[PDB]
RNA sequence: UUAGGCGGCCACAGCGGUGGGGUUGCCUCCCGUACCCAUCCCGAACACGGAAGAUAAGCCCACCAGCGUUCCAGGGAGUACUGGAGUGCGCGAGCCUCUGGGAAAUCCGGUUCGCCGCCACC
RNA sequence: GAGUGCAAGAGCAAAAGAUGACUUGACAGUGUUCUUCCCAACGAGGAACGCUGACGCGAAAGCGUGGUCUAGCGAACCAAU
RNA sequence: CCUGUCAAACUCCAAACUUACAGACGCUGUUUGACGCGGGGAUUCCGGUGCGCGGGGU
């Protein structure tokens, strides 16, 4: 910009959507990464590998292909995050990809996150990454209990669009018990 | 001293002052001279004096020539005729002088001096066509008081 | 395809250069090699070319020497058309020289020993102080500049 | 257009700069929430030597804490020109200043992908007077 | 010299010009070679570890095994041979 | 790639500016604090929950060279400097010829307002 | 352009700087290599990089073999421990 | 804005050139055994000059 002298962040440093330096601990343990990502009404997990050219992304898995199986609710919250997780983890498996290191790129570590939840999913699609159990939130807010007490104080509808009342943990149930199937296309 | 001990440039070029210090005052009274209110696009004659040999001029001796050519522009142009001469060089290298025989004989610092490659325009006056024979004297005079011989060299001025 | 002369001493001259020279094949003065014009070969004669004499001689020029000074690998044998017959690829002389310059082989591949030791210049050369262009001998030369030198020392 | 461009208060910060307490008080019951320590930087001749040391506080109003500050705050001041930033922002009075912007700050003070706003779409000194006169006062 | 450390007169090889300045990319840091390339040796001003001794900027080697993540890459000093302990942040390919 | 995620090279990509673009799609801003989590004070941020509204930001798309940068043409310049040679010149400082290399500033005109890999996606 | 204990040169910006909290890896053992001493033999000393053991922190990859890098050091004999 | 100069301990630039490795040609080695390895014996550690580049010094 100024000058000559002038130095000029790395592109995706000026976009501030990669930490480097992070980003360098992570390539270290040369496993995948297992890219967890959000967006306001959705969360993409990919299982990423380092590459001549950039990286090579084996396995993927977005919220919105998760309905593709029978969902039915929103699409950015916990348990879909889980969810979502664990389609990746499994296509990740059917790859060959076998272990790999939680890459939550500009997220916080908030205990309970949905990312440890993409990572609780995964890990439980028979992929090995270095995790902490208790880091994770306890299993009822991954089925997303927290969100059908709070519509029990309905009044007003939790949900817009037609999906149930009082909302339904269970379709997450469903929906796991579904993917830990061993048909069900990928 | 004579000039022999200093206007050769086989030395290295000693400026940086952040390392030098107790460097002698400049004797160079001014650079610019003349009327340097006005410009010197506004004179027909350009004449510079060239120093013809690369060498080295103690703040001294561009004094003393300066000095003597200018007095003389004065004397026959007054003291606010209309020219402006300028000396475009700046005595920027220190020099020193080991005045105990060779031990430790990194010399002392003792005065300063220009260095100016054979070719260059030590001098440059400007005026019009009717003072050129008194600035080409001024010239005349000036480089007899400097180690290299000169050219006195007409620069925008065919009107002769 | 350039003729290379040696002209000035060991004395005195670079180690490299003379270590350039020896790779051409010269080891004395006024020994001359047929070197061929390629990157590396222009590179080697551009690095000697202050301590020699070179360039491309005629056809017939070629010839004279062949015949007047070019030698076995090993022994007095005279180069001749017979002899050139009987051991070279070629026919005689002219048959061999063509092929030297049109580089299509070397002195060595024919059992021919790489160096053609000349005699000295009769009537002298042209100093070994200035190039050809201030009237000297040393550098490049005319096909026909080489030519008075290779013929005079024939 | 209009809406997502309409003005609007992000925070009211009040802060009293001391130079050495009690003062916390009187900006909690004022504001409607918990005040902050302010330390400073640099040793001063005026036995400020001591650098991470309380010399202040100040409070960061947002949302209905914040107007609900103004509606009484604002009053007790009598507005000017040359007290407006250059933002669109503005400050008076212990001290009282008003952060002004438009829908969009977020875009500049979030984590992810972060970017610093266009001046096309930065608040503006007269279109900040506007917003603010238009509710219950005078300008200049 | 004046004294005889390791980075006496090293100004020079072991500065960046000023666009080159900051942090380097993470790639060239993780780089997998393998024994019998040959590789060349230069400081990467930016990274502070994994360095090597600044004499042998400039050298290219042999990667003749790793000792931990760093490289263990075999060279000739002049005429005596030598092993140098670095890592890839400071290496590179050769061709 | 009718707006996505991870990158490689790390300004040819920076700085500045103009135009265009989104009813159950995307990214956002946006709405909102029961929860996980959160502020030495603020649900601002971080975190969680969500769609009433919007394309004004950002972002994607098209384009502008004024500045910065990359490369190229011509001019500067085969100049400056320089590896090799000389019973060439010069009181000398230094210069010169032959041989092999060869800038920099500046000016003028082009170029450049990123390119490329992987994955996902009416 | 700040700062990073001290020369000078160098390195660093979602940090190597600042603030905060927690912590004692300034740990024990044993090596590889470079340096000391370019090339090219030579000790103490130094550094880089490993392994073993035990620990600190972090969600984790990971980082910690003192301070961002290059100065801050000492044989035998004897003593104490 | 305009205008006048500099840098051994300045650098947005920047050679010639020196240098690591590899290939090619050359040259060389495989009865003249190169490259290299092990061992025995030294001498030597007052140098000087020309040329180029230097630092000091009239
Ligand atoms: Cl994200
Ligand atoms: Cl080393
Ligand atoms: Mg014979
Ligand atoms: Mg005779
Ligand atoms: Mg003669
Ligand atoms: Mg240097
Ligand atoms: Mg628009
Ligand atoms: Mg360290
Ligand atoms: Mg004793
Ligand atoms: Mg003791
Ligand atoms: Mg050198
Ligand atoms: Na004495
Ligand atoms: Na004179
Ligand atoms: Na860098
Ligand atoms: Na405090
Ligand atoms: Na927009
Ligand atoms: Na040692």
């Amino acid at each position: 910009a100024t000058g000559p002298r002038y130095k000029v962040p790395m592109r995706r440093r000026r976009e501030a959507r990669t930490d480097y330096h992070q980003r360098l601990r992570l390539l270290k343990s040369g496993k995948p990464r297992l890219v967890a990502r959000k967006s306001n009404k959705h969360v993409r997990a990919q299982l990423v590998t380092l590459g001549p050219n950039g990286d090579d992304t084996l396995a993927s898995a977005h919220s919105s292909d998760l309905a593709e199986y029978g969902w039915e609710a929103p699409t950015g919250n916990m348990p879909s995050a889980y969810l979502t997780g664990l389609l990746a983890g499994l296509r990740a498996q059917e790859a060959g990809v076998e272990e790999a290191v939680l890459d939550i790129g500009l997220n916080s570590p908030t205990p309970g996150s949905k990312v440890f939840a993409i990572q609780e999913g995964a890990i439980d699609a028979g992929l090995d990454i270095p995790h902490n159990d208790d880091v994770l939130a306890d299993w009822q807010r991954t089925r997303g209990a927290h969100i059908a007490e709070y519509d029990e104080q309905l009044e007003e509808p939790l949900y817009s669009g037609d999906f149930d009342a009082a909302d339904l943990p269970e379709h997450f149930d469903e929906l796991r018990e579904t993917l830990l199937d061993g048909d069900i296309e990928l | 001293k004579p000039a022999s001990m200093y206007r050769d440039i086989d030395k290295p070029a000693y400026t940086r002052r952040e390392y030098i210090t107790g460097i002698p005052g400049s004797k160079i009274a001014q650079h610019k001279m003349g009327r340097k209110q006005k410009d010197a696009d506004d004179y027909p004659v350009q004449i510079s004096l060239i120093v013809e040999e690369t060498v080295q001029l103690r703040h001294g001796s561009l004094e003393a020539s300066r000095l003597s050519a200018n007095r003389h522009l004065i004397k026959e142009l007054g003291e606010e005729g209309d020219y402006k001469m300028t000396l475009r060089k700046f005595p920027h290298q220190v020099l020193r002088e080991n005045k105990d025989g060779m031990r430790a004989a990194f010399g002392k610092i003792v005065g300063t001096a220009a260095r100016v490659q054979a070719g260059e325009q030590l001098f440059t006056a400007y005026c019009n066509v009717e003072d050129a024979e008194h600035v080409k004297e001024a010239f005349r005079r000036a480089y007899n008081k400097i180690t290299p011989s000169c050219r006195i060299k007409v620069e925008r001025g065919e009107e002769l | 395809m350039h003729a290379l002369v040696q002209l000035r001493g060991e004395v005195n001259m670079h180690t490299d250069i003379q270590d350039t020279l020896e790779m051409l094949n010269i080891h004395h003065v006024n020994h001359c090699t047929l070197v061929p014009e390629t990157d590396a070969y222009r590179g080697m004669v551009a690095k000697v070319n202050d301590f020699v004499a070179f360039g491309e001689p005629s056809q017939e020029t070629l010839e004279t020497v062949l015949a007047t000074r070019a030698e076995p690998l090993e022994g007095d044998a005279d180069v001749d058309d017979e002899w050139v017959a009987e051991h070279t690829d070629y026919d005689d002389i002219s048959g061999l020289a063509f092929a030297l310059l049109s580089e299509e082989t070397t002195l060595r591949e024919q059992g021919l020993s790489p160096t053609l030791r000349l005699h000295p210049p009769r009537g002298g050369h042209d100093g070994v102080k200035h190039p050809v262009k201030e009237g000297g001998q040393l550098g490049k030369h005319d096909t026909e500049g080489i030519d008075d030198l290779l013929e005079a020392m024939r | 257009f209009h809406e997502m461009r309409e003005p609007r208060i992000e925070k009211v910060v009040v802060h009293m700069g001391i130079g050495h307490a009690n003062a916390e008080d009187i900006l909690g019951e004022i504001t409607g929430q918990m005040p902050v320590r302010t330390k400073a930087k640099r040793t001063v001749g005026e036995f400020d030597i001591r650098e991470g040391d309380p010399i202040g506080a100040k409070v960061t109003l947002r949302d209905e804490m914040a107007e609900e500050f103004l509606q009484t705050a604002l009053p007790l001041a009598e507005l000017a020109t040359s007290q407006f930033d250059d933002t669109g922002n503005f400050s008076f009075g212990l001290d009282v200043t008003v952060n002004l912007v438009r829908p969009g700050y977020r875009v500049a003070k979030r984590d992810k992908a972060s970017r610093s706003i266009p001046t096309k779409h930065r608040l503006n000194p007269a279109d900040a007077v506007a917003f603010i006169e238009s509710t219950y006062d005078v300008e200049v | 010299p004046s004294s005889n450390g390791p980075l006496e007169g090293t100004r020079g090889k072991l500065k960046n010009k000023p666009r080159d300045r900051g942090t380097s990319p993470p790639q060239r840091a993780v780089e997998e070679f393998d024994d019998g390339e040959k590789v060349h040796l230069k400081i990467d001003p930016s990274v502070p570890n994994g360095r090597f001794h600044p004499r042998f900027d400039g050298q290219t080697g042999t990667v003749e095994g790793k000792q931990g993540d760093a490289y263990k890459v075999d060279i000739v000093d002049g005429g005596k041979e030598k092993t140098i302990i670095v890592t890839a942040a400071h290496l590179r390919r050769q061709e």
